[PDB]
RNA sequence: AAACUCCAUAUAUAUAAUUUUAAUUAUAUAUAAUUUUAUAUUAUUUAAUAUAAAGAAAGGAAUUAAGACAAAUCAUAAUGAUCCUUAUAAUAUGGGUAAUAGACGUGCUAUAAUAAAAUGAUAAUAAAAUUAUAUAAAAUAUAUUUAAUUAUAUUUAAUUAAUAAUAUAAAACAUUUUAAUUUUUAAUAUAUUUUUUUAUUAUAAAUAUGAAUUAUAAUCUGAAAUUCGAUUAUAUGAAAAAAGAAUUGCUAGUAAUACGUAAAUUAGUAUGUUACGGUGAAUAUUCUAACUGUUUCGCACUAAUCACUCAUCACGCGUUGAA
RNA sequence: AUGACCCACCAAU
C-alpha cells in the first residue's frame, strides 16, 4: 500500500490500552507503517522465533515494524 | 578506388586478389604425430582470395578514417599502385612451399 | 576549460553535459536548463565561454545544492535509519546488499562501495 | 467441530490435504469475493472521508486468510500438484502428458507438426 | 531400417454471394518424386561419372529398437516392506526457501566508428499466437510546454475471434550526431568544396561508452513489497580496454543478429521456458585424437583393460632352515 | 550386493 493515496497501512493494534501503561504490546503482526498518529510506545517484534523489544523514535516513522526487527542472523566463516 | 585511379575498380580488385592470393600453401598433417610433415596444400579460388582479403582488412585497421567501408578503398587504391606489404607475405609462403616440395603426396 | 568552480574542464567540451560530469550536485536535466537560464547556445563548448559568462555559471551552481555537499545529506539519510534499528544500517555498515540483492554471491560490489560514508 | 472453521463439501475425484486447504479457500473466497470487492471499493474511493475509508481498509487486514485468491494456487485436479500446472486442462506437466498421450484428453495428442 | 505419418512445397477440383475480405487467403480433397528420360567413357549381363532435358522439387519434424548403466524419480501419482499415531498426522500467524569467506556451471549486459543514440504520420515490410480465472482502442490528466515518444492515473469503445484488442513489427534504409580525436571547434580573414576549403591564434587511460550501483519522491498488484517483487523521475556512474592455460554451439534459411513477436505459469515480476517470423554467411574431408557400427590380427581380461597382474618395503601371525 | 577402490605416455621404419 505504498502510495500518496491509500496511505498507509492500518494494522489493528492494542495501542489504545497499551497507550495506558505502555505494556510492550506483543505486536507479532510485524507488518505496518509505524503509525504516524500515536507514534510512541514500546513493543517486541517476532523475529521468526523471538519478538525483539523496541520502542518509538524520531526516525521510526514510515519505517515498518519489521525494518527494525532483524530475522536471519549474521554470516560466519569458511571451514577453518 | 575508382576515383583515385580512373579505371574499372572491380577488375583492378580482381587483379589485386590474383596477385596477392598465394597459389598454394603448406598444412602440417600429423601422421602418428611424432615429426608431423609439412606438405604443400592447393588452395581453391574462394580459398586463395580469402587469405588475400584478410591481409587487406588487417591492413585497413592501420589507416586513419573512422569508416572501414572506405579505409578499404584507399588500401585497395594503394594496392593497385603496388603498395601492399602482403606481396612479401606471398613471397615467403611460396618459398616455404618451394622447399617442402619434396614432401608432395603425389607428383 | 579553466579553473571554473575550481575543478574546471577542457575546451571542445560542450558545456551542457560537461557540468553533469565534473559536478556531482548537478547532472542530466539539472545541467541542461542550468545553461538555459544562463542562456548559452546549446551544443556550445567550454573554450567558447566568455569568462564573465563563467562567472554567472559559478553563481548558478551556488544557487542550488551541488558538490559533495549533498554526498553528506545522503550520508546522513543512510546513518539515519542506520542509527535506528534498520536492516539497511546492518547491510550498509557490514558492506552487504543494501538493496537486498545477491548477498550469497554477487555482493562484492556492495562490499566494494556500500559503507558508512558510501560515496567515497 | 469440522476441521475447517466452516463446514465444506469435499472436492470430487482426487482428494489431498493441500487440495482441501486450497478448496476451502476457494469456497470461502467465492462467497467473500463480493464482500472483498464491496469493502475495497470503499477503502479506495477518495471521494469519501478518510475515516470511513480507514475503518474499511482495517477490516480487510482483519479478514481471514481464506478470504483471498492470491492464496489459492492452481493445483492439478488429478494429482494434487501445484508446479508446472497448465490451466487449460487443470493438470500438470506429467498428468497432462500422460492423459494427452493416453488419449484421456480428447483432441489432445502430440505436436508432430 | 525404410515406407506410410505431420508441417511444408507444385498443381487441380469443391467451398467463400469477396463486408469475418487476407481470394497474394483459408481449409477439405486429389495427384505428385524414395525423380525420370537419352547419349557418351569406364567397367562387367548392366551399375558409377559427365553431359544435356523434363519437372517446383527442394527440407524439417515425429518415431531413438533389445540390452546395459542396480542411471534418474518412493516429492506427479500409485503401491510393497518397514517404521508414528498427544505426533514424523491437521490448522492459523510469523519466519525460511532470497543467508555468504571462497569455488563451479549456465546466462544477461558489457567494454564505441567492418558501431552506438535521438528522429522518419501519406506510418517500408511478418508469421505464429492470444482475448468470458479477459484483452483492455481512441482520447483525458499528470510527469513536461508546446507537441511527439515514453510511464502511470480517469473511462471501457469494440471484440469472446478470419469481425475488435494486445500491435503502426524492429533491424535494414535515410539524415543528424558521437569521446580519445588537435580527426575538434570559434574568432578572423581566405574562395570556383559552402552542410565545405585554406593561412593564423586559441582549445591540457573510462568518455557523451558502460549502467553496477545509492539516496529521495512517485506509480502497479493485491489486507499486506518490511526480510522480499515491478515501474519511473530526479541523483550516483564501480568494475569492464575483447578477457591465461582451457573449452562450448552450429554444415543452409542453419550459424550470426544492439532483429523484433507471442504464449503458458502470474493478483503482480522473466536476464528463463516454449513457439513465430525478418536479414542472412563463410568454411568442408583432407590427417591425427575421442565415441560408435563393419572388419583384421592378438588377447592370461570376462561386474570384461576404470581388466588383470608382479616384486620390494611396512604390519601382525605360523612352520621350517643357519648358527 | 561386500564391493572402498587404479594408475601411468612418451616421441620412427
Amino acid at each position: 500500500s505504498r502510495s500518496v493515496w491509500k496511505g498507509p497501512n492500518i494494522v489493528p493494534l492494542p495501542i489504545r490500552e497499551a497507550m495506558t501503561k505502555g505494556t510492550p504490546i506483543r505486536t507479532n503482526a510485524r507488518a505496518a507503517t509505524i503509525l504516524p498518529q500515536f507514534v510512541g510506545l514500546k513493543f517486541q517484534i517476532h523475529n521468526g522465533k523471538e519478538y525483539v523489544p523496541i520502542e518509538i523514535s524520531e526516525d521510526m516513522v514510515g519505517h515498518k515494524l519489521g525494518e527494525f526487527a532483524p530475522t536471519r542472523k549474521r554470516f560466519s566463516y569458511t571451514q577453518t | 578506388v575508382y576515383c583515385q585511379t580512373r579505371q574499372d575498380p572491380i577488375q583492378a580488385l580482381e587483379k589485386s586478389l590474383d596477385e596477392l592470393a598465394p597459389l598454394m600453401m603448406t598444412k602440417t598433417f600429423n601422421t602418428g604425430v611424432a615429426k608431423a610433415s609439412v606438405i604443400p596444400v592447393p588452395l581453391n579460388k574462394r580459398q586463395r582470395n580469402r587469405i588475400a582479403w584478410n591481409w587487406i582488412v588487417q591492413s585497413a585497421n592501420q589507416r586513419v578514417s573512422s569508416d572501414f567501408a572506405v579505409r578499404l578503398g584507399e588500401e585497395l587504391t594503394a594496392i593497385a599502385k603496388g603498395t601492399s606489404s602482403a606481396f612479401e607475405k606471398r613471397d615467403q609462403i611460396h618459398k616455404t612451399a618451394i622447399a617442402h616440395r619434396a614432401y608432395i603426396q603425389l607428383k | 576549460v579553466v579553473h571554473i568552480l575550481g575543478k574546471g574542464f577542457k575546451g571542445k567540451e560542450v558545456i551542457k553535459i560537461a557540468l553533469a560530469s565534473k559536478f556531482y550536485g548537478i547532472g542530466k536535466t539539472t545541467a541542461e536548463k542550468i545553461c538555459s537560464k544562463l542562456g548559452f547556445y546549446p551544443w556550445m563548448r567550454m573554450h567558447q565561454l566568455s569568462e564573465p559568462q563563467i562567472m554567472s555559471i559559478a553563481s548558478e551552481l551556488s544557487t542550488m545544492t551541488i558538490e559533495g555537499d549533498a554526498r553528506a545529506i545522503v550520508k546522513d539519510n543512510i546513518a539515519l535509519k542506520r542509527k535506528i534499528g534498520s536492516y539497511s544500517g546492518m547491510r550498509h555498515t557490514l558492506h552487504l546488499p543494501v538493496r537486498g540483492q545477491h548477498t550469497r554471491n554477487n555482493a562484492k560490489t556492495a562490499r566494494k562501495l556500500n559503507k558508512i560514508d558510501r560515496r567515497g | 467441530n469440522f476441521r475447517f472453521p466452516i463446514k465444506t463439501k469435499l472436492p470430487p475425484g482426487f482428494i489431498n490435504a493441500r487440495i482441501l486447504r486450497d478448496n476451502f479457500k476457494r469456497q470461502q473466497f467465492k462467497e467473500n469475493e463480493i464482500l472483498v470487492k464491496s469493502l475495497k471499493f470503499i477503502a479506495r474511493n477518495m471521494n469519501l472521508p478518510t475515516k470511513l475509508r480507514l475503518e474499511a481498509q482495517l477490516k480487510l487486514n482483519a479478514l481471514p486468510n481464506y478470504m483471498r485468491s492470491t492464496q489459492i494456487k492452481n493445483r492439478c485436479v488429478d494429482s494434487g500438484h501445484a508446479r508446472f500446472v497448465l490451466s487449460d486442462f487443470r493438470l500438470c506437466r506429467y498428468q497432462f502428458r500422460e492423459n494427452a498421450l493416453k488419449g484421456n484428453l480428447p483432441g489432445v495428442k502430440k505436436g508432430i507438426w
